[PDB]
């Protein structure tokens, strides 16, 4: 009796959340109870408190009745596995108490015993098997899907005994009626007024931005919290005014995203994507303009769904502003970006998959395929035609709302008299890929003036770091050119320029701090002479 | 390595007097886990004996107890039901800081 | 032909527990 | 068994809370709600979560909280005393109901149970877990505090108490907040220690704690570092009982416990002659020694990534170039322990368990990870990973993590720090060479391209993380002469132990070097030639000859016969 709760009797007066809807879903729940044998209704899926709502909801139905008189008379119970798994300090104590429960539970042969998170037991689990086959006590066990599949399906006494009741995620439009049924109940819960249209504006982040909280779970704790925060924030002033603005504050801090993004800024963000992208990454004016045009069409989602949302293909040597955009591209959007180079991930472990559980929680994953140029192109053909990615379940790919950014570095690697960059892409790629490709952007040549600004970025990080120490570095523009002359190579682009300041310059400077002319200095007389085209290092105090 | 020599050695330095004045007068002790368990047949004997030693340390305010192999007290004598381990009994006193106890254990 | 993949057999430690009595008086 | 926080606030015993305004509002917000009324503070050890729970109670007296909260009173559960105060059973249940009866009578009042994780998982512990959610029913509010590790195990499995509770994230306080917060407890230590702390002294503590003691959170660690500093003045100065202490002693304690700025003369010559000291031992590798020493110097100066290790190097070269020798000698000169690992053994995917420990509950789980335990025991070490290419690609994933953040978690979950470890690896990607030279009357240097093999075997992202990939060139003929001298010295040391003194003419050394000099084989054949010509005759004499007692040996070469002549006198 310590672990028994009378949901049916307790709900007579009330106190249970009424989950309107799901009427057809609950028909199976009653159809199982009417079976002579194997009448064990099991609800499988995944959610937090929401998953048990199908069971907790069924408690209200038993009270309400409106079912056959024979089936109408019944009662349900619930036990917490965790309550009996704490303080035991030994193995097998939980099972002993499980059997002892029958001494008081065995009063009639028509009743159910709800279980929560039964996956943990299957925590000896030996005694669970015989109690099932007895059938004197019905069982309803909430549990996830992936873990439940590994253990329950392989068993025999468990799978046959239960009657799997699968659950699905409601659609975007279906989600409106998820909170509509609970809108009056929530009004009574807090006794504060809430904006009716605001509920429809609370699904902006729940649908795809988080991917960690289900739609019913998100709705229950977002509208109630918004009303509570607005109600309790002004202590002196009593106000019942709630709106989308109030929801932004609650979502912003938990989701750790800008407040503006939670607002109805979808139109403004698209217009602002152009200038915002330019702000983060310097240069690439021509490429960025074509880039945002593709992203503009990608966010539309009012055209061919089978085709991928976008195929951004670049042709530039490494380190010339191509792999840099990758960071800025995702930073502005705010979504996590994957990095799975095709050449590095061509193993059987991952090539067949086309890195097991992370990929599902990625609404907009900008896959990066470095060195793709140097059977890899054929593999990508199916992705474009049908947008299908192999997985355990075998569902369709997420390319409807996911983009793949593949980068090519074959313009100069082939030769150095050499052909233009557009010649290598034609021969290396497959004919179907080239024709289906939406468009081609080129990063072969990086503006002269833009290169100088990128160099200053790294120098600023070094200069500000040195200022903290108590010294001032003065990298004259003449010296900066040297940094970009050696760092830039036509064969390998400007990739060696990334670390050309941590070895050619950061190494001598450090020696001076430890032991040398002056442990604490500054006023570095940086200059380049014409004797051997090399840098100069000098300073005094 | 010498961890036991460092604890026992501290006592030798104190008698010699080549130590700080603050620690010049500290009655170092050496708790024996096996000795306590010897007479714990009856219920509550462990608590009575352990509490008695702990009381001596706090009232003195200078006594220091060197308990080697502190891992042993984690699972000390607990016949059944009470589960009154030595660590549980000494946990509150250590938090206050009235009694200071040196420990020595292997990395594993 | 094809490569040969080997599979290992995980072994989990298992133990029992003894009991110690104490006369009340 | 219980304490009235309202009375304690009036008395002033509890320290006034500083900062954490954002955390308090979020806690009170969930607390006020009809449902999800039991706030839970998730925070690591010493972050400040416990102070926040008591800080809210003190705020009630001030009146800055809502007027409705004024009715609320906080009570602390003395879990330790309750467990001891039991004879047969039921003691906890009877007293807890009476306390909760007051809470139920006055729904406003709250019950702050510290270390809520302890309640859930002897006899009383079983009852205490169930007593909380069933009797409370979700109406009676209760505050909790459990760490991230404990929150996952204790609350995720049950899900009954978790639904009633509502977590409130916690973050490390800002540097500015840390000095403000420590001021509240600073008067207590000065009185007992009879020391005075300068404003600059407390400023140094926060910065030193994060750089050297980053493993332990800054707020609680800040309290601990200043406590030791006070004790230092009480005990460290034998004479003058010197009060009025500053940053200098603060550096003396934080750096010593962590185990530094203001480089001493000994430290200066350790790094100043590191390159020249390693050139004497290993010849013909000036380019490699300078590059390795320069990176190490950058870390001491601090011009490097904080989270990443001091340096990552890959020594790829032909056999006998002393790539591994420079690693072993570096440890000797630096005085840092050499954690030498052989990757040939770790050539299977299952062998990764030896690196990061076996799964929990296995027969070998007690042993633990061989890399995590070793680095923890010796934080400053040289992690030599020889023959990395031989190992399975799975280890490279682990190494990528160390390079990016210098951290690695085992099955136990302990966090290791590789910031002070100079990671070094060796490979033999290009040892293979084209034995077939130019097919012509005269030979040509058709040697295979350098660094081409390394690129194929190792992925590009792995190479980028490495600070530098130092290629070792084949030893020159002049270099071989120097190598013979060190080997001759080693032979002399062995002979000295037996009482034998050996003198080798300069002409003899040149002859041995020429006979045993092979560019492809490296410097290892020189030892073999020395062993065949010098050690073999001496060993026969040492056992069955004059050298048994001890003697003077002089080695010369006959020009006519082009062979070494050994003279034994004894
Ligand atoms: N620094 C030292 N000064 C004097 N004697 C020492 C020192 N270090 C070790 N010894 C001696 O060598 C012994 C080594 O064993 P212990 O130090 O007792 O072992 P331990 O370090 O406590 O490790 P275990 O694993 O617990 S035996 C000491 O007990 C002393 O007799
Ligand atoms: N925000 C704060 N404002 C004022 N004082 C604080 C604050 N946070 C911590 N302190 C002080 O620092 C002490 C130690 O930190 P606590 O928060 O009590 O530790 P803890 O988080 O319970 O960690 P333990 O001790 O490892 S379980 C507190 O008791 C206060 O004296
Ligand atoms: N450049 C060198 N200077 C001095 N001694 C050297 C040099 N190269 C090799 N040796 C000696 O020859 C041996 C080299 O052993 P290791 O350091 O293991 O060589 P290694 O080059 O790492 O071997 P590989 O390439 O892995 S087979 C030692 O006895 C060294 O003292
Ligand atoms: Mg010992
Ligand atoms: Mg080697």
């Amino acid at each position: 009796e310590n672990f028994t709760t009378n949901l049916n009797q307790l709900a007579r007066v009330g106190g249970i959340d009424p989950l309107i809807g799901r009427e057809k879903e609950l028909e199976r729940a009653i159809q199982v109870l009417c079976r002579r044998r194997k009448n064990n209704p099991l609800l499988v899926g995944e959610s937090g408190v929401g998953k048990t709502a199908i069971a907790e909801g069924l408690a209200w139905r038993i009270v309400q009745g409106d079912v056959p008189e024979v089936m109408a008379d019944c009662t349900i119970y619930s036990l917490d596995i965790g309550s009996l798994l704490a303080g035991t300090k030994y193995r097998g104590d939980f099972e002993k108490r499980f059997k002892a429960l029958l001494k008081q539970l065995e009063q009639d042969t028509n009743s159910i015993l709800f279980i929560d998170e039964i996956h943990t037991i299957i925590d000896a689990a030996n005694l669970i098997k015989p109690l099932l086959s007895s059938g004197k006590i019905r069982v309803i066990g909430s549990t996830t899907y992936q873990e439940f599949s590994n253990i329950f399906e392989k068993d025999r006494a468990l799978a046959r005994r239960f009657q799997k009741i699968d659950i699905t995620e409601p659609s975007i439009e279906e989600t409106v009626q998820i909170i509509n049924g609970l809108k009056p109940k929530y009004e009574a819960h807090h006794d504060v007024r809430y904006t009716a249209k605001a509920v429809r504006a609370a699904v902006e982040l729940a649908v795809k931005y988080i991917n960690d909280r289900h739609l019913p779970d998100k709705a229950i704790d977002v509208i109630d919290e918004a009303g509570a925060r607005a109600r309790l924030m002004p202590v002196s002033k009593r106000k019942k005014t709630v709106n989308v603005a109030d929801i932004e504050s609650v979502v912003a801090r938990i989701a750790r995203i800008p407040e503006k993004s939670v607002s109805q800024s979808d139109r403004d963000t698209l217009k602002n994507l152009g200038d915002r992208l330019k702000m983060l990454v310097f240069g690439q004016d021509k490429a960025i303009e074509a880039l945002t045009e593709a992203i503009k069409m990608a966010r539309a989602g009012l055209g061919h769904e089978h085709k991928p949302v976008g195929s951004f293909l670049f042709a530039g040597p490494t380190g010339v502003g191509k792999t840099e955009v990758t960071v800025q591209l995702s930073k502005a959007l705010g979504i996590e970006l994957l990095r799975f180079d095709m050449s590095e991930y061509m193993e059987r472990h991952t090539v067949s998959r086309l890195l097991t559980d992370a990929v599902i929680k990625h609404p907009h994953a900008v896959l990066l395929l470095d060195e793709i140029e140097k059977d890899v192109f054929n593999i990508l053909l199916q992705v474009m035609d049908n947008g299908t990615l192999t997985d355990n379940n075998g569902r369709k790919a997420d390319f409807r709302n996911v983009v793949l950014v593949m980068t090519t570095n074959a313009g100069v690697r082939e030769t150095e008299n050499s052909t233009d960059a557009m010649e290598e892409i034609k021969k290396i790629f497959t004919p179907e890929f080239r024709n289906r490709l939406d468009n081609i952007i080129w990063f072969d040549h990086l503006s002269t003036d833009v290169i100088h600004q990128v160099v200053d970025k790294f120098i600023v990080e070094l200069q500000v770091q040195l200022d903290q120490k108590g010294v001032s570095l003065e990298v004259s523009q003449e010296a900066r050119n040297w940094l970009a002359e050696k760092g830039y190579d036509r064969a390998m682009g400007a990739r060696p320029m990334a670390r050309v300041i941590q070895d050619n310059l950061k190494k001598p400077l450090a020696n001076e701090l430890l032991f040398g002319s002056l442990v604490d200095g500054g006023q570095v007389t940086v200059a380049l002479d014409k004797e051997k085209n090399e840098l100069t290092y000098g300073f005094q105090s | 390595v010498g961890k036991t020599a460092i604890a026992e050695g501290l006592a030798w330095r104190i008698v010699q007097g080549d130590v700080p004045e603050v620690m010049a007068d500290c009655t170092i002790y050496s708790l024996d886990i096996g000795s306590l368990l010897a007479g714990t047949k009856y219920r509550g004997d462990f608590e009575k004996r352990f509490k008695a030693l702990l009381k001596q340390l706090e009232q003195d305010t200078n006594s220091i107890l060197f308990i080697d192999e502190i891992h042993t007290i984690i699972g000390a004598g607990a016949a059944s039901g009470g589960q009154v381990d030595a660590a549980n009994l000494i946990k509150p006193l250590l938090s206050s800081g009235k009694i200071r106890v040196i420990g020595s254990t292997t990395y594993q | 032909g094809k490569t040969n993949d080997w599979l290992d057999f995980d072994q989990l430690a298992e133990e029992k527990v003894r009991d110690a009595l104490k006369p009340p008086s």
